């Protein structure tokens, strides 16, 4: 079988005592990333989500993400269900952004960045504007990291 | 030229700091972090003192009844109330500014609690 996990590499030019496996970093540099040379690779996922009477409120947390990156998500109810509110933020519930209801009003849409080191991010659906017992509403839940063509993706879900 | 303070925050009232005769060109730094509490820190900079409650009231007399969109909100009030300001510029939660003086003049700092959510079952700033 393949194997997983996290590794060190240590690269020397001329420093025999690499093979040491003790070098410390000297000199001034000559390799880089090979991937930064291109575009990145989109992961897409799309979940059913359904609020109950007594569960009117949802939350999913989301993996880590990198600096640079890039998160969208849209929300399309199945029927004539009403469309419920969407917010993004942190583990600390810190708010980061908001849903944006388009000309169209049949979908509404969320779009954020990252900037610190490490985003840790979580997507709040609500739909208790009040206190009515609509019943079984169900909506579909679109997201992505780094696929801004979530509108029309045509691919199944890829990625992790 | 650095100096420290100490203070405590209750209830979201903000305590002002007087910067007597500063000249034009200078420039100014600010830094604030909790030590205790659950406080997440705003520091905001300006020239006639005058207290923010009344205006930041309205933002959480919104947001309480609506969707709103605090982060909106509290950007375009922030941007009439203060000349500069910063929230989370910092490491975690804590402010840092810098201000290039304008004119020649007297100004305030004004240091405070910013209007945030801390709760994943539901929503409430």
């Amino acid at each position: 079988t393949y194997t997983t996990g996290s590794f060190q590499l240590i690269l020397g030019l001329n420093a025999p005592q690499v093979i040491s496996g003790e070098g410390e970093p000297e000199g001034e540099v000559f390799a880089s990333l090979a991937s930064l040379e291109i575009k990145p690779e989109a992961h897409v996922q799309e979940l059913e989500i359904r609020l109950d009477k007594d569960t009117r409120y949802l939350t999913q947390h989301t993996r880590n993400l990198q600096p640079g990156d890039t998160f969208h998500a849209l929300v399309e109810p199945i029927g004539e269900a009403p469309l419920p509110r969407l917010r993004l933020t942190d583990s600390g519930g810190k708010p980061l952004a908001f849903g944006l209801i388009d000309q169209p009003g049949e979908s509404v849409e969320l779009n954020y960045t990252c900037d610190q080191d490490i985003c840790e991010l979580v997507v709040h659906v609500d739909g208790t504007d009040g206190q009515k017992d609509s019943g079984e509403a169900v909506y579909r839940l679109l997201v992505g990291i780094n696929a801004p063509n979530l509108r029309e993706s045509g691919q199944t879900p890829v990625g992790s | 030229r650095v100096q420290h303070f100490t203070g405590y925050i209750e209830d979201g009232r903000g305590i002002f700091y007087s910067l007597p005769d500063m000249k034009q060109g200078d420039i100014i730094y600010a830094s604030m972090q909790n030590t205790g509490g659950n406080l997440d820190p705003l520091v905001g900079i300006m020239a006639e003192e005058i207290d923010p409650a009344v205006s930041l009231g309205q933002v959480l007399e919104k947001a309480l009844a609506s969707e709103n969109d605090l982060i909106s909100e509290l950007t375009a009030v922030a941007d009439r109330i203060f000349l500069g300001w910063d929230d989370d510029g910092g490491k975690g939660y804590s402010a840092s500014l810098e201000f290039t003086i304008p004119r020649d003049g007297t100004y305030h700092i004004f240091a405070g609690s910013t209007i945030t959510n801390q709760r994943l079952d539901k929503f409430q700033p």
